């Protein structure tokens, strides 16, 4: 099988930039590359095939290059449609193989997260569960690491995080951590925090609360 | 009758290239009128017979050519854990040409093409293919509908059905008004012989270099039989196009096959969709019945006639004896939705081997009386065995069976003059349409200008 | 079938 | 009667009236005695025997050679047509009667030079060339004590598409692609000239093997061409039947086919079979039209034989009747006999026996009534058939000239198809007197001088 | 115009055989060769196989060997794709494609189809409202589906009236079960004042439970 190293695996640029994506090939596959597009949320569209040529229906600003083992897809003037996934694909020899993936997102200035912790509902704890929920909410750029504690110790098991797709906007990206204990196991402690750690504050971001207290 | 003799102009191309084996008329986005010349053993860039097309632009002197330059370089490509390969060494490029608006259409029918997979083949054959050119723009595009990426096991697995290896695209073409490109394959189906269609804006649109296989959605192509009448019968070895079905929106097409049914021969006419409106079959066994077709109305009634040429009509003689002298026929199309019957006329050759009836041009009307007129060539007719064209002008009750003019080949034995013949366009724009005739043995063209009548 | 085969 | 009423002035128009017109040149002719008149009414008047001018259209032979009982032996002194030559005199608008005798003569040679098809098709139908040289000497050794045989082969035109030309072994042998082996592909090559050596066809044939190729079509026409034009190569002989006989199990190709091998140059009907014994234009010629065969084996004088098998005798049977001359043979496993075929053949060849006429002047017209069979006459026939071999058939014959022509001395010949002999007549037109070769020009009797004195009456002189 | 249209979402249990169908609009399926593609989150794109509908001959990735089988009827102008003793691996949207042009390329791709493997029987969600704990300008409310079987579930506040200013996060399997959670800001001076109601809708299991957030 031949291996198609395709990177950046993201890029964070504006309207208007032209930008370059890159594709490597185990070996060489003379020009018997295709070039795709997901836009969020839908399908796939063709954007080059064999090289160099554009599918009937695609923007000229898109363009297509390389040979033997290396191509690139490039984009002349970003519009607002265009941050989406890319992949590429070769055809050169069965099974056919695609990239790892470009997801070009939009950039902006820099925001820490808006942390917001909240302890179990009545309803949930006279069910038997207990989770305490951690929104980490409309911040940039989207790494970041969200770390719980009870009794100030670091907890791993039982945690669920979900982040969300760049608004759309705002441009800022947000997350869920979800810490999911028994009833019983949730009462034989007390102090409760998800710390943030974000490029903005060299300091984590900390939230907590106790639990027989208000 | 009013095809001036004496004053002919000549194009000549290089020795040996067979110039003139196929030509046509060419007018540019202007209008100004150019001969298109086919010349399918011109050298290649490593001096291996290719073909080449050249045209000529109107000087009542003649003389030397310029290229119409196309792609000769062999392609190999390697996709899809296969290796394409195409083979341009005696493919011979102008084996036939046709002009349709402003692009002209060069065919090789004799192009190689295999498939390699691993220790397997397709196995190297002539599927033949087509240069499409647009001069004014330079825009390039190529069609070969017969192209295939399926090894040779297979076919012999499914009986050979559907094997269009050695299809031979081109060896014969013609274009619709709507602009329809219409491709003979005479080897097509194992040597049954079909046809290819597709319009020349989708060929143009969806071609590109280096590709080799790619999909013409729109195109179409005849039909594979079983039926033994059909086998080794080149159909499409020669094909035109007409109205004989009374709707105007519907283009019918009218396909040669020459040895269709053992020998005998037969012309068929069809629709778009390849489904059979008429059969004519031959008259004689190996007369090449189907040889060449021409389609043109010549009583003036607005229905187009069909003309069919057998080249090789054997005349039956005094004491039993046969000589082969060459046949036209022609059938008048009948009032409505009606068979076409016997031919109203039957056109014979008088010298013998002169192959009479190889090449049929419809030239318009040539004397201006209101009636279509057409030529007939004998590439080897005359006293001189050096070939002859003549011709026979249109009247109400169908053609003259007598030749209102003579032209006598102004080249050499073997020049084969008359091989190939246009006409209907008036060149010099004098308002009289004229005649252009291929002498490939002598590497040449001759054109005769028509004169107002002396008479 | 159709080709040069017994 | 017509001689006297028609008032001729000279003794040339008195003859030009009708054939049985006299002149007479007599000095002492009566005051108003015409001298045109039967030769009767003439002698009545006291005309000179001598001054009577009254041709007789006649025939008498020149040569009379009688028929040949054997056509064994002798270095060719054989005779089949009798007689050989002879002098016809007619006069104005006359003819003359005269017969010809044919033999069909018992034990000729006979010449047979086999042409095989070798393609791969013909793997199942090799069982009938197996030890042919013998079979076939056998059942003609009744009917011929001089037999020569010889054989060549074909498959196709060796060129795309209807060679295989990949892989590369696929050249050297074209049955590379199955599990076995066969000869690399060729057009015709010559393999054994005409000998008396039946051995050397059987050891011949024994090293033969077939090709291969991709359509069912095979290039048998070109063989057939130069099997025929290919005289000193395939060694026919001056004075013997020749049969050439075609097997073949398929459809065959024609002219104006090679143009789908971009062969378009057609067949030169000349011979190009070199020291190597095989077809050199079979890639650069088309293939040759029925018509270029036919007058190819009508001047060399080959009789072609169709030996095919039934899925295409009709095929054959329809090619042969546009080829006159040419008889097809059902090549089975089951019939009077596959390949005393051959027999069967040269039988229905020697069982016609018909008359051709040559150089016949404009002026003369010929007529024929046939004998046959058993002294059946047949009128205006100048052909016989369901002759045997040793049969002799006869024609009464009548050359009817009209008027006189200008040349008084001509020749035209009647043979029968196929037949080395033929009868010559020697035609003379005698539209003269004798007394014309001795006139007097300027003549005393004439006009004083204004005139030509000949035959007894005056002429106008030249340029009057 | 050339569209795909592949059959709808399909939801089964581990060790079924489910079979995609592919039906061409505008041209006919017997055209062009026409792959199989598999899509998840992590792993990406892998290319099953293809087929050439006209003649029916087929070619497959050895990693599917076995488990997918790839078929087509020009009858009814359909390419399908069938899976076979299913798995967790086998949850991926699954796309069939076909060239322009090329004979090679991959240009023209349907929807997608989503497939989910799992033996969770439909289950209702279990909703619960998030309150602060015990003062900024600003307060951020939230709510918590937890534990239900299949997706999807369509949140809102107050009925819709509330949309701008709010979060849904995507769904998340806990083991064979999904949860899914929302958060919303706005002034103090609208909490508690103005009340907030949670709505959640589950139409697999036809309910929808409504919780309105309560301070402590
Ligand atoms: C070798 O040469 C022979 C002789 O020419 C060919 O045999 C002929 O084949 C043709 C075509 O199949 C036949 O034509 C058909 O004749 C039918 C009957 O008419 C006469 O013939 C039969 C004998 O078969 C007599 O019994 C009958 O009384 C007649 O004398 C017609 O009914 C057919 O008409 C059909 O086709 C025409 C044209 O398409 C249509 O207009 C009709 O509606 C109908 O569909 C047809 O005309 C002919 O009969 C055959 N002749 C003989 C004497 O057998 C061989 O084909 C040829 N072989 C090869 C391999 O070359
Ligand atoms: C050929 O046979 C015909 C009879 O069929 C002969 O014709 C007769 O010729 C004799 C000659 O004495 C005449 O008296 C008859 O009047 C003729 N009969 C008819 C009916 O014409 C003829 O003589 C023969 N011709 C040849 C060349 O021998
Ligand atoms: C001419 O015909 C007669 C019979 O009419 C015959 O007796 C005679 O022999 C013939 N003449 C010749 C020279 O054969
Ligand atoms: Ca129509
Ligand atoms: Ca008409
Ligand atoms: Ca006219
Ligand atoms: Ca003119
Ligand atoms: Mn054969
Ligand atoms: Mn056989
Ligand atoms: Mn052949």
């Amino acid at each position: 099988d031949i291996l198609m190293t395709q990177s950046p695996s993201s890029m964070s640029v504006s309207l208007g930039d032209t930008v370059s994506i890159t594709c490597h090939a185990s070996q060489g596959i003379s020009s018997n590359i295709g070039w795709l597009q997901q836009k969020p949320g839908k399908s796939f569209m063709g954007l080059i095939y064999y090289g160099t040529n554009l599918v009937d229906g695609v923007p000229s600003r898109f363009s297509g290059s390389g040979s033997g083992a290396d191509y690139s897809l490039t984009i002349s003037s970003l519009d607002s449609e265009d941050f989406a996934d890319y992949y590429c694909v070769q055809y050169a020899q069965l099974p056919y193989t695609f990239g790892g993936g470009t997801k070009l997102e939009i950039k902006r200035a820099d925001a820490a997260p808006t942390v917001s912790i909240f302890p179990p509902s009545s309803e949930q704890l006279t069910s038997g569960g207990a989770s305490v929920v951690c929104f980490l909410n409309n911040f940039y750029p989207k790494d970041i690491n969200v770390k719980w504690k009870i009794d100030g110790s670091e907890r791993q098991n039982g945690v669920l995080n979900s982040w969300t797709d760049q608004d759309s906007k705002d441009s800022t990206y947000s997350m869920s951590s979800t810490l999911t204990l028994t009833k019983d196991e949730y009462e034989r402690h007390n102090s409760y925090t998800c710390e943030a750690t974000h490029k903005t504050s060299t300091s984590p971001i900390v939230k907590s609360f106790n639990r027989n207290e208000c | 009758l009013n095809l001036d003799p004496v004053q002919l102009t000549f194009y000549a191309g290089p020795n040996g290239s067979q110039f003139g084996f196929s030509l046509d008329f060419h007018k540019d986005s202007h209008g100004r009128v150019a001969i298109v010349v086919g010349a399918p053993r011109t050298l290649g860039p490593s001096q291996e017979e290719t073909g080449g097309v050249f045209l000529c632009p109107w000087r009542a002197e003649g003389g030397q050519c310029p290229s119409l330059l196309f792609d000769l370089r062999d392609e190999t490509r390697n996709v899809g854990s296969q290796t394409l390969q195409t083979f341009k060494a005696r493919q011979g490029l102008g084996a036939s040409v046709v002009s349709w608006s402003d692009v002209i259409v060069a065919c090789a029918p004799w192009q190689h093409w295999n498939v390699l997979e691993k220790t397997e083949e397709a196995e190297k054959t002539p599927v033949g293919s087509c240069f499409l050119a647009q001069p004014e723009s330079g825009r390039r595009a190529e069609y070969s509908p017969c192209r295939g990426n399926t090894l040779s096991r297979i076919y012999v697995e499914n009986d050979f059905s559907w094997d269009k290896r050695y299809c031979e695209a081109g060896f014969s073409s013609v274009v619709t008004q709507a602009g329809e490109l219409v491709l003979g394959a005479p080897g097509g189906y194992y040597f049954l012989g079909l046809l290819a269609q597709a319009p020349v804006a989708d060929i143009f649109s969806s071609y590109r270099p280096g590709i080799l296989l790619w999909h013409v959605s729109s195109q179409s192509l005849s039909f594979d039989s079983s039926n033994p009448e059909y086998f080794d019968g080149y159909w499409g070895y020669s094909v035109a196009v007409g109205e004989f079905d009374g709707d105007l929106n519907t283009t019918e097409y009218v396909v040669g096959a020459p040895t269709w049914s053992w020998t005998l021969g037969a012309v068929e006419i069809l629709d778009s969709y390849y489904q059979r409106l008429h059969r004519l079959r031959g008259e004689q066994m190996a007369s090449y019945f189907g040889h060449s077709v021409a389609v043109t109305d010549v009583n003036g009634d607005g229905r187009h006639d069909l003309l069919v040429g057998a080249p090789l009509y054997m005349e039956s003689r005094a004491d039993r004896k046969l000589a082969e002298v060459g046949r036209v026929y022609l059938f008048l199309q009948p009032r409505g939705p009606h068979a076409l019957g016997a031919p109203s006329l039957l056109l014979t050759g008088t010298q013998l081997y002169g192959r009479f009836g190889s090449a049929i041009a419809p030239l318009g009307d040539l004397d201006r009386d209101g009636y279509n007129d057409i030529a007939v060539a004998a590439p080897y007719g005359g006293p001189s065995g050096r070939g002859q064209v003549l011709v026979f002008l249109g009247q109400s009750e169908g053609l003259r069976s007598r030749p209102s003019q003579v032209l006598d080949s102004p080249f050499p034995t073997g020049s084969a003059f008359g091989f190939s013949l246009r006409g209907a366009v008036d060149i010099d724009d004098n308002g009289y349409p004229d005649l252009i005739v291929g002498a490939y043995g002598a590497n040449q063209v001759a054109v005769y200008r028509a004169q107002p009548v002396v008479k | 079938g159709r080709g040069d085969s017994p | 009667n017509i001689c006297t009423t028609r008032g001729v002035s000279s003794c040339q128009q008195c003859l030009a009236v009708s054939p049985m017109c006299a002149w007479c040149s007599d000095e002492a002719l009566p005051l108003g005695s015409p001298r045109c008149d039967l030769k009767e009414n003439l002698l009545k008047d006291n005309c000179a025997p001598e001054s009577i001018e009254f041709p007789v259209s006649e025939a008498r032979v020149l040569e009379d050679r009688p028929l040949s009982d054997k056509g064994s032996g002798d270095s060719s002194q054989v005779t089949q047509v009798s007689p050989q030559r002879i002098a016809l005199r007619l006069r104005p608008d006359d003819s003359k009667n005269f017969s010809i005798q044919v033999r069909q003569v018992e034990d000729y040679p006979v010449d047979i030079y086999y042409l095989m098809d070798l393609s791969y098709s013909m793997k199942d139908d090799l069982w009938s060339i197996q030890n042919l040289g013998t079979k076939l000497a056998t059942q003609m050794r009744k009917l011929t004590s001089n037999l020569r045989i010889g054989f060549g082969a074909f498959v196709d035109k060796p060129v795309s598409p209807y060679m295989y030309i990949s892989p590369p072994e696929a050249l050297e042998n074209p049955c590379y692609d199955m599990k076995t082996t066969c000869l690399p592909m060729f057009g015709y090559k010559h393999v054994l000239t005409l000998t008396d050596q039946v051995t050397r066809f059987n050891e011949e044939v024994k090293k033969q093997s077939v090709s291969r190729n991709r359509d069912a079509p095979e290039g048998g026409f070109d063989a057939i061409m130069q099997a025929t034009v290919c005289d000193e190569k395939i060694g026919w002989r001056n004075d013997a039947s020749h049969l050439l006989v075609f097997t073949t199990d398929a459809k065959t190709h024609i002219a104006l086919d090679g143009r789908l091998a971009g062969i378009v140059q057609p067949n030169d009907g000349q011979c190009h079979v070199g020291s190597d014994n095989h077809y050199s234009a079979s890639t650069t010629m088309d293939y040759p039209s029925l018509g270029l065969m036919t007058e190819k084996l009508s001047q060399k004088n080959i009789n072609l034989i169709f030996a095919v098998t039934e899925n295409v005798v009709n095929l054959y049977q329809n090619y042969s009747e546009l080829i006159p001359g040419t008889t097809v043979g059902v090549l089975s496993m089951d019939s009077s006999n596959v390949l005393q075929l051959i027999v069967d053949a040269y039988g229905k060849i020697r069982s016609k026996v018909e008359l051709e006429v040559r150089d016949l002047p404009e002026e003369l017209s010929l007529s024929f009534n046939a004998t046959c069979l058993n002294n059946e006459v047949i009128p205006g026939l100048k052909s016989c058939m369901g002759l045997k071999i040793g049969d002799t058939v006869s024609f009464s014959i009548e050359a009817k000239v009209r008027g006189c022509p200008q040349e008084k001395e001509k020749s035209f010949t009647i043979k029968p198809v196929g037949f080395k002999d033929s009868l010559i007549v020697q035609v003379t037109f005698d539209c003269d007197c004798a007394c014309q070769a001795q006139a007097e020009p300027n003549s005393h009797r004439c006009n004083n001088g204004n005139g030509t004195f000949e035959c007894g009456v005056c002429r106008c002189g030249p340029g009057w | 115009e050339v569209q795909l249209q592949q059959s709808g979402a399909e939801l089964v249990k581990p060790g079924a055989s489910v079979k995609l169908s592919c039906t061409a609009s505008g041209f006919n399926i017997k055209d062009t060769y026409v792959h199989w593609v598999k899509q998840r989150p992590e792993q990406g794109l892998e290319w099953i196989g293809r087929i050439d509908p006209a003649n029916g001959y087929t070619k497959y990735d050895p990693k599917f060997q076995g488990k997918a089988t790839i078929t087509a009827d020009t009858s009814s102008n359909t390419a399908y794709l069938q899976l076979s003793s299913l798995t967790s691996e086998d949850t991926a949207v699954y796309y069939c494609v076909r060239p322009l042009y090329d004979y090679y390329a991959m240009d023209y791709w349907g929807q997608g189809t989503s497939v989910t493997v799992s033996s969770a029987k439909t289950t209702a969600p279990s909703v619960y409202p998030l309150a602060p704990v015990c003062t900024g300008s600003s307060v951020t409310l939230g709510c918590l589906v937890k534990g239900y079987f299949p997706e999807p579930v369509t949140l809102t506040w107050n009925s819709g009236s509330l949309s701008s200013g709010v979060h849904t996060f995507p769904a998340v399997l806990q083991s064979d079960l999904y949860t899914l959670s929302s958060s919303v800001t706005v002034t103090s001076s609208t909490w508690p004042s103005q009340s907030i109601t949670c709505n959640v809708a589950h139409p697999a299991s036809s309910t929808k439970v409504d919780k309105k957030i309560e301070p402590r």
